[PDB]
């Protein structure tokens, strides 16, 4: 019942991008209620919930027709017949015409300035879902593990910040750690501790880019020192609960989504957020 | 003015000629050729060169080594780190990366003398300016004295990357 929201580049966050979709006109406007049921059940388009599925048309003259948003377009976007796209008897297609391609906006508009821009290619609403529901449990028990570690830290009197490093290939926990900053040793944030764990557990022949391929779950958003460390170490994905005030993966910087660094990686935020809001922030 | 900063700044030629020697040390050790010193009151408190390939760990930049050497030098002599770092001048061959800039902020270092720019990863202006940034919860901003013996220091990087893949 939490969502994971990508944190995207400064540039890429404020633009409206499109994808090819097949639509088809509705000739027999009384099959509309029916054809909507039958079709958005076969192709529910989970990645795109912002898209109203009937587009109204008006003719100079006042002729009101509609087109039905059918399904996403394959990697080879040629013309496709009704029979090819709509399996029977899942979909009694009568009432539809030949299907055409149409650019439809790929992501839900966040500002009203994108909303009026998206609407112009296909209707859309104002004010998605990214993962399987077994991977949603993968990240469940890992963030939990990082909260369990975060709390251990606060109980002892340490920055309440926890972090686990997961190898997504086997969903095996590779390092669990929390903040260990002391007066004698101030740079042991949770993220820095987890890296030095990972590095010491690797064979003689190992690249010094000690995080390649691995996921990271942190309670709150990494500071600049931590975030850049994950860049030098080449982490693959990072999931955090809540942001941090000087956070470098969303709040004050997005160092994962820059051209200037030699490396770029996905960042998602919100995983088990309600728990992490009351954990401490990095740094 | 800080008393232990002005005294340390005086023998700057001396601290760089050793900082450079440490970069030649790291070069012939197949490391990114960065070497640095940390001077508290005209005495070297931590030294350090890049140890990245050596440790098979990429966070072990020269500056991050030295910070650990100075936290040691604090622990043996039982001095609190706050009262040592806040009066320490760091001499490094190459503008600190975006990461090391943040560490030095958190350690509340006040001043940094670097040689040549850091085009790949520099956090003192080149890519981001972490040093002077307004980061209320990430330590204290610090100022920089750029350029010292940069030509020598850059001809060390140039002759590390035309040598990594020709
Ligand atoms: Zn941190
Ligand atoms: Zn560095």
């Amino acid at each position: 019942q939490w969502q994971a929201l990508p944190v995207l580049s400064e540039q890429q966050s404020g633009a409206v991008e499109l994808i090819l979709a097949y639509a088809a006109p509705v000739l027999d406007k009384r099959q509309t209620s029916r054809l909507l049921r039958e079709v958005s059940a076969v192709y529910p388009l989970p990645a795109q919930p912002h898209l109203k599925r009937v587009r109204p048309s008006r003719s100079a003259g006042g002729a009101q027709s509609s087109d039905l948003l059918l399904c996403l377009a394959g990697p080879s976007a040629g013309p496709r017949s009704l029979a090819e796209l709509l399996p029977r008897p899942a979909v009694d297609p009568r009432g539809l015409g030949t299907p055409f391609l149409v650019p439809v906006p790929a992501r839900p508009p966040l500002t009203r300035s994108q909303f009026e821009e998206a609407r112009a290619h296909w209707p859309t609403s104002f004010h998605g879902q990214l993962f399987s529901t077994q991977e949603r449990a993968a990240m469940q028990t890992h963030m939990e593990r990082a909260v369990c570690a975060a709390q251990r830290a606060a109980a002892q009197g340490l920055r309440a910040v926890g972090a686990v490093v997961v190898d997504p290939a086997s969903d095996r926990v590779l390092a669990t750690g929390h903040d260990c900053s002391s007066v004698a040793s101030p740079l042991l944030h949770a993220v820095m501790v987890c890296i030095d764990l990972v590095a010491q557990g690797q064979g003689e022949d190992s690249l010094p880019y000690v995080c390649t391929g691995y996921d990271l779950y942190v309670t709150r958003e990494p500071c600049v020192m931590c975030a850049m460390a994950l860049v030098h170490a080449r982490i693959q994905r990072v999931f955090y609960g809540a942001p941090s005030p000087d956070g470098a993966l969303g709040t004050l910087f997005r160092v994962h989504a820059r051209p200037d660094l030699n490396h770029r990686f996905q960042v998602f935020r919100g995983i088990l957020e309600d728990q992490c809001r009351q954990l401490d922030p990095d740094p | 003015p800080d008393g232990p900063c002005v005294v340390s700044v005086q023998e700057t030629e001396k601290w760089m000629e050793e900082a450079m020697r440490m970069a030649k040390e790291a070069l012939e050790n197949i490391e990114v050729p960065v070497g640095c010193l940390m001077v508290y009151n005209n005495e070297v408190v931590g030294k350090g060169r890049n140890e990245v390939n050596q440790t098979k760990n990429a966070t072990r930049h020269a500056e991050m080594v030295a910070i650990d050497q100075v936290l040691d030098w604090c622990h043996q002599h039982g001095q609190s780190p706050s009262t040592v770092f806040e009066h320490t001048v760091l001499y490094v061959t190459v503008e600190p990366c975006i990461m090391c800039a943040a560490a030095l902020r958190l350690m509340k270092i006040p001043l940094v003398v670097y040689g040549c720019q850091n085009e790949r990863f520099g956090g003192c202006g080149s890519v981001l300016n972490i040093a002077s940034a307004d980061l209320p919860n990430t330590g204290r901003p610090f100022q920089c004295i750029p350029g010292y013996r940069a030509e020598e220091a850059v001809e060390l990087l140039k002759t590390f990357y035309k040598q990594e893949n020709p």
